């Protein structure tokens, strides 16, 4: 038997008894029916769109997503606590448009672009609808333009380039935000754009992050949106799309940009809660199955595109450049159970992933990337010639180390080539740690790993090899500053390069005797 | 020879006690999982 | 205007209202027969809405009349609430007369703005080796005791209150949430033995209370503290605020209790879907701002002793100071039983903690990590069939564990041994000396249930 | 006549109609306002029908006019399709201008009858030593390409299509089934470099199109290939056409998502309850007949690396061969990265491949598993204390693993990118000679990055 509808109020019934005309004033405005938990049911306004913005008698705004036979379910955007039934609402004939433009470098605002810094109203001249489709494959370009993270393994074992898709996943307090902002640190000289999305956290976290950015001065080319935990799940559900819109603004101007997320998992949980309130069918883990589609359709916005699309967007105003934009989603592990539904879905999407291990960070490693499993399907095609060349030796060294590690519990029974592999691999395991807020130049890790391949670490105690490296760096800084200038300038590799490097390596040993 | 036999006997004992541990673990984990999908099913059927 | 009862299920009520008069979502609704009161939660519409009751659900029939106050739950506030014992309604239970002040404040409020947070950068020495070593504190931070049922969540709090209370001077508040009455009364009398009894205020919402009462219990005390922080001293600001949470898990549990009756759906386990947002709302009104400093301690019961439960997981996203207990450590008889590893602190900064502190701590955790790893093989194989350095590290770590074992000033109740307060300097020097191996010739018993390193020397030479 | 929107829920569309005339399932439904289109799912009585939208949801209000077609979707097929990339609607999306032919056919059709099936089984081969040795196929087969985490499988499929194109006009088309875009873009680029478009057409499921679109691109390509093979040319003869799927698992997941919103309970595990029916419909629609051969390759990624969920089992219920890879062996400087121990072909029989080929494969696998069982003693004791017994086996296994190297004609460029495709006769002769130990006196590097025994011997003369 059918049950009650959210349309059976005797007021409405008596109205129908009176008349059967004047349909909701031609559906120009509805009337409040059911109110609970930021979700409101309304009678009328059948003209409105799914995804059409709605005004309210409280002068507020909201988004209905359910067009029933006779009722409509809507969500609040701000605080719904000031509402009561009997009120009305109107369709705006529009969908969310958020201000767009490079007027926010060093500016943080709300999910609706509202000044939270308290530094006056944000100047704005351009807005874009938050929901946008991804461009056409006809408009893409192969990705080979490098990206730097300043990390030993990462910038070597996991190539990152402009426009890719890469996940970092781990448990709490592992360096999730440490790496992301570190990349933001890494852009200080790269001279590109980057934006951060807050996702359902405590404001204090945001404030500290911002303060560290200003300490670095990184919040001078930077914009961040805030979605605190106490915020309505609507904003906490929408904001990332707004951030992607921000980035696409610049990508459509053909500049390099980055967007960074903070555990879209929280966002997914919020969305599941919301969609549940829609009385929509709950699937596995109560999520509606569409969640994969919802995420994916958001994530594919990132890409590197053809210059053709660039000029067609500019109407041919600019053509010498090509649009690209990269991103890093973030997912938390639950006891590292990779088989978990949501992250599993995520993996099916990205160009690669990065794993961290707690038993590494507690071991003093930060970040303690699990190199055993983390990969970059893109490959070194976006890595410089020199680093890509040096990569393979380290790659196979670590491969050997992890391979023979099964019997590493006792090095007393093996042959001696095994001991040599053991020592070399453990030394390569060394030189991998890295302090936070330290933007390692490509020259830095390059010479470090080269000396590693040259046995120049195979002759010094592993306990001190960190100091070895730091010295090596500073030594070179004093002497070979033009050399590293050239190194971080070019990214290529030559033989005079190697000779001077090796000569420089000899000099440090001769000059200082590590 | 004697001490090797003793040590290997001890290894056997350790393996046996762990074996008991693993049967109990498997039983509880299987129960919990089964109950879990049952919960999912009963939640789903309530929809339509 | 007034309403009438139309259905009764469990502890949730629904009422009919005149089309003219539909009270806002949060209002007090007086039972026109009894003292029982109601809060609105859902606008069920068509002149009918849903509510819960505070107090007994009995003596209640359908059609009975209820008024509205046209005012949400706004409770008495001010220093005239100190040294008193209130209900969930903020009304005296100590029978020390009605409260004096007339100021009221609604229990509900939005969170403070981003432009108002504060940099809690003030440390604290407590006297417990594991805590002051591993978890440096920020005066104004959130301190949660992750622990199971019977791990010592209450004890760890009582001793801290002792130490914290005696080391502090100023405001403080306590709010019993869904706990054993006996322990609460005992604490009250103990406080009465002290004199900051005056300095503090009591309110108990206990497990016996109906879940409707059990839900909006924290709101009272948290609002109290928020006021007192915003209550500025003349020619000054608010004072240092001592806050103490007692199993917010109870509040979560009540939210679970009510959700199904609320017409709500069942989370992935059965919780209310809204649990995350309500927890965040709760937490966000808890912060030291530009105005005043608020120091909060959280009792964190852990259901079935599981971390992967949704609620603890969400909880970590809220706690700068994380302290976790274990059952196996208590199974070893070590009191306290805090795990070194997972309990962490964002105050653990070399630019903050001092270099030696940082590095000593890191080395300690490293040693423990290897020991835990090798536990498997040493269970399988003979301890003797191992590398000598391995065995050395094993003994080192075991003596470390023992050196953590400390008597507490209130713990002598179940033991008799006098509790200790160990200055951090002694801790650091002793742990460094152990890590130096200055004591590898020393029996491990010499470190059990002790305080400082000199106590270890005395015990060993005694032994 | 025409219908009007009555309910919109996510991807679920509901439209009223006159009971005099109601469109039947799978027929096309033209939105009268936009070019978005719909198909029929469930006839809900009284002119009511539940439907799904082929294109974006935006722009659609209830009571909006929509026209019917009284016919399913007929998309164009023919020689004009080559080098054309078009939507699921068969409309050019590659900016290659309008299509040329009008030969369009309804997507949905029946299952092939038992009698009309091809009654034999002819060997399908690649020319690649590792594959044909370990996973030979039958003309009309279906092979799963598992995982992919060390190098691009796309390189391998491009190698295969090189084999096919340089081999015959037996056509072949890949369909983007949940493809991440960069694959398709770059792929296309090397395709037009090879200029193979004159043998392929293209469609993308882009994870962004409505789930129905990404669900029915499979049927789209299926029908296209069905005709093209069944298009008998100049001989009353059809070609041998191969199709490629980005991931059937994407199709499965899409259907799983869509099933629930139809008011249908999910599978026991939560998948679509109708996975088997539609899946097998696809499979039997993938079959060689007396009119040419239908074969397909399907790049499958096992979810969570568990083979116990229904989807991989269903694949096995159709997987003619299973090809798995390893990142480690790819890192071993090995082009194929093929699992020689856990990748199998059902057609691996001393009859279908001949007894000698079968037994040579047996011998190779025995040498390899003997080596792996040796690895423990190799690591523990070393290489010396083990006598020369099985040491020749170790040499054979290593030189076989290196012998596995085929320089790919597209291989990331290390050996000039040549196509080896050495005849199986030479391959088996060389492999059996190696198993015998004839060249057990020749370093494994002689077998590395080389094909035939001529290549191995010339390399040995070089090194
Ligand atoms: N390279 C590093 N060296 C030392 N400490 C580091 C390094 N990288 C990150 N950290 C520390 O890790 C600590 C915790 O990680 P962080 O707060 O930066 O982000 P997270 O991994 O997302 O964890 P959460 O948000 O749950 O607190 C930080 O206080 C930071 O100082
Ligand atoms: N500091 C301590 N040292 C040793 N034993 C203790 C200590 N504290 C408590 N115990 C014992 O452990 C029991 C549990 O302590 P309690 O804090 O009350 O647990 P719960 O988390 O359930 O509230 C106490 O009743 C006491 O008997
Ligand atoms: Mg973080
Ligand atoms: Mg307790």
């Amino acid at each position: 038997m059918q049950q009650l509808n959210p349309s059976e109020i005797s007021a409405l019934i008596k109205q129908r008894i009176g008349d059967l005309d004047t349909s909701a004033t031609a559906k120009n405005e509805g009337t409040i029916v059911m109110v609970s938990d930021g979700i409101v049911r309304i009678h009328g306004l059948a003209d409105a769109m799914y995804g059409e913005m709605i005004e309210f008698d409280g002068g507020l705004f909201g988004m209905a997503l359910n067009l029933e036979q006779d009722s409509v379910g809507a969500v609040v955007l701000g605080n719904y606590l000031s509402l009561q039934e009997g009120q009305k609402a109107r369709c705006t004939g529009r969908v969310l448009e958020v201000p767009v433009g490079p007027e926010l470098l060093g500016r943080v605002v709300d999910a609706l672009g509202n000044p939270i810094d308290g530094k006056g109203p944000i100047d704005a001249k351009l807005t874009d609808a938050v929901e946008k489709v991804a461009p056409g494959v006809i408009w893409r370009q192969s990705v080979d333009q490098p990206v730097q993270t300043g990390y030993k393994s990462v910038d070597t074992m996991i190539p990152v380039g402009r426009g890719q898709r890469e996940l970092i996943i781990g448990d709490r307090q592992t360096g999730k935000t440490a790496m992301a902002i570190d990349a933001i640190i890494a852009q200080k000289n790269s001279g590109i754009k980057c934006v951060y999305v807050a996702i359902g956290q405590k404001q204090s976290t945001i404030a500290n992050v911002v303060r560290k950015l200003e300490e670095t001065g990184a919040m001078a080319y930077t914009t961040v949106v805030a979605a605190a935990a106490a915020d309505p799940a609507a904003m906490q559900y929408l904001a990332p799309y707004s951030g992607c819109t921000m980035g696409e603004y610049f990508r459509d101007r053909g500049e390099d940009a980055l967007i960074i997320y903070d555990d879209l998992s929280k966002q997914a949980v919020a969305y599941r809660q919301i969609s549940l309130l829609l009385r929509r069918p709950p699937g596995r883990e109560a999520y509606p199955g569409d969640v994969f589609y919802l995420h994916s359709r958001l994530l594919e916005r990132a890409s590197r595109v053809s210059a053709e699309y660039v000029e067609k967007f500019t109407n041919g105003a600019v053509t010498g450049k090509t649009g690209s934009l990269t991103a890093l989603p973030i997912i938390e592990t639950q006891a590292g159970d990779v088989s978990a539904f949501v992250p599993t879905n995520v993996i099916s999407i990205t160009d690669g992933q990065i794993f961290l291990e707690t038993s590494l960070f507690n071991a003093g490693i930060r970040p303690a990337v699990n190199a055993g499993i983390s990969v970059s399907r893109v490959g070194g095609s976006a890595q410089t010639k020199i680093i890509k060349k040096l990569s393979g030796g380290i790659r196979t060294a670590l491969a050997q180390y992890r391979e023979l590690a099964a019997f590493a519990q006792f090095a007393s029974d093996l042959d001696e080539a095994t001991r040599k592999q053991l020592e070399h691999g453990q030394r390569v395991t060394e030189l991998m740690k890295q302090k936070q807020y330290a933007p390692y130049s490509i020259a830095d890790q390059a010479v470090s790993v080269y000396a590693s391949n040259e046995g120049y670490m195979a002759d010094v105690e592993v306990k001190k090899i960190v100091d070895f490296d730091a010295a090596l760096i500073a030594y070179f800084r004093s002497e070979y500053a033009p050399l590293m200038k050239q190194i971080d300038e070019t990214g290529d590799y030559n033989k005079d390069i190697e000779a001077a490097i090796k000569a420089g390596i000899e000099s440090f040993k001769a000059t200082q005797t590590y | 020879q004697s001490a090797r036999m003793v040590a290997m006997k001890a290894a056997t004992d350790n393996a046996g006690q762990l074996i008991k541990d693993l049967q109990l673990i498997y039983n509880k984990l299987r129960q919990a999982a089964i109950t879990q999908e049952i919960s999912e099913i009963v939640g789903g059927a309530a929809a339509v | 205007s007034s309403g009438r009862i139309i259905q009764i299920i469990g502890a949730v009520i629904d009422v009919e209202f005149e089309r003219t008069s539909v009270p806002k979502i949060y209002d007090a609704l007086q039972v026109d027969g009894t003292e029982t009161t109601l809060e609105v939660q859902q606008q069920l519409g068509d002149g009918v809405v849903r509510t819960i009751a505070m107090g007994s659900t009995e003596g209640l029939k359908r059609g009975l009349t209820v008024t509205s106050t046209n005012a949400p739950i706004s409770v008495p506030v001010g220093t005239a609430t100190l040294g008193r014992i209130m209900d969930v309604l903020g009304r005296p239970i100590d029978e020390a007369g009605p409260v004096a002040t007339e100021e009221r404040l609604p229990i509900h409020r939005q969170a403070p703005s981003y432009a108002e947070q504060a940099a809690s950068t003030d440390l604290l020495e407590t006297g417990i080796k594991v805590i002051d070593l591993l978890c440096p504190f920020a005066k104004g931070g959130k301190v949660g005791l992750f622990g199971g049922a019977g791990v010592g969540k209450t004890v760890n709090m009582m001793e801290l209150i002792n130490n914290i209370a005696k080391a502090h001077s100023g405001l403080s508040v306590f709010a019993g949430v869904g706990e054993r009455t006996r322990e609460g009364n005992d604490f009250y009398h103990e406080m009465k033995d002290s004199n900051v009894l005056d300095k503090v205020a009591m309110v108990y919402g206990q497990m016996n209370e109906p879940p409707g009462n059990r839900l909006r219990v924290a709101l009272t005390g948290l609002t109290m503290a928020e006021y007192f922080r915003d209550e500025k001293d003349e020619n000054g600001k608010g004072r240092d605020v001592l806050l103490f949470v007692d199993n917010i898990y109870r509040y979560t549990l009540a939210g679970t209790e009510v959700s199904a009756l609320l017409g709500r759906m069942p989370s992935a386990v059965g919780y209310q879907p809204t649990l995350a947002e309500e927890m965040g709302v709760l937490q966000e009104r808890i912060t030291s701002t530009k105005s005043g400093s608020i120091t909060s301690i959280q009792a964190v019961y852990v259901p079935a002793d599981d971390l992967t439960d949704p609620s603890p997981a969400t909880t970590f996203a809220h706690l700068d100071a994380t302290v976790v207990l274990s059952r196996d450590i208590a199974s070893s008889g070590i009191y306290p039983a805090i795990d070194p590893l997972d309990s962490t602190s964002r105050q653990l900064d070399p630019l903050v903690v001092g270099q030696e502190h940082y590095e000593i701590a890191r080395a300690v955790q490293n040693v423990l990590q290897r020991y835990k790893e090798l536990k498997d093989i040493i269970a399988i194989l003979g301890m003797d069939e191992l590398a000598e350095e391995d065995k050395l590290v094993v003994y080192r770590a075991r003596k470390i564990q023992r050196f953590f074992s400390q008597p507490f000033h209130v713990a002598e109740v179940f033991t008799g041994a006098p509790g200790k307060l160990v200055p951090l300097k002694e801790t650091i020097r002793g742990f460094k000396g152990l890590l130096a191996g200055e004591y590898d010739h020393i029996p491990e018993q010499a470190f059990y249930m002790v305080g400082g390193i000199d106590e270890v020397i005395a015990k060993a030479e005694k032994l």
